């Protein structure tokens, strides 16, 4: 759901609703990279 | 009053998100360098 | 203090505009990737 500054998300394991702000979230990378050697190639560089 | 300064703290968290946005800018200029390699 | 809210907003819209610029130039770069393939 897209509304305000928060999104109600779906748990990929439970399929349950959880509301969290859009500005306190972190994304991932496409499966074209796996088992990297240095974290430099982490093009979407975030701590998660 | 002073609570808007906490709204400014939220704005500074969004400014860190902005810093992530210039990280994406580094990403896209890296892809520009890649297309220069092409 | 209250005056810097306006500047903070204005830089936020500036960043957003550069965000759509980044999106469109990235799509253009995807098209360049297709033509280089």
């Amino acid at each position: 759901e897209e509304k305000g500054d928060e999104v109600t998300v779906e748990l990929q394991e439970n399929g349950k609703k959880v509301t969290l702000s859009k500005d306190d979230i972190q994304k991932m990378n496409p499966p074209k990279f796996s088992k990297v050697e240095d974290m430099a190639e982490l093009t979407c560089l975030n701590e998660a | 009053q002073q609570f808007e300064e906490k709204a400014a703290s939220y704005d500074k968290l969004e400014k860190t998100k902005n810093r992530l946005q210039q990280e994406l800018d580094d990403l896209v200029v890296d892809l520009d360098n890649q297309r220069q390699l092409v």
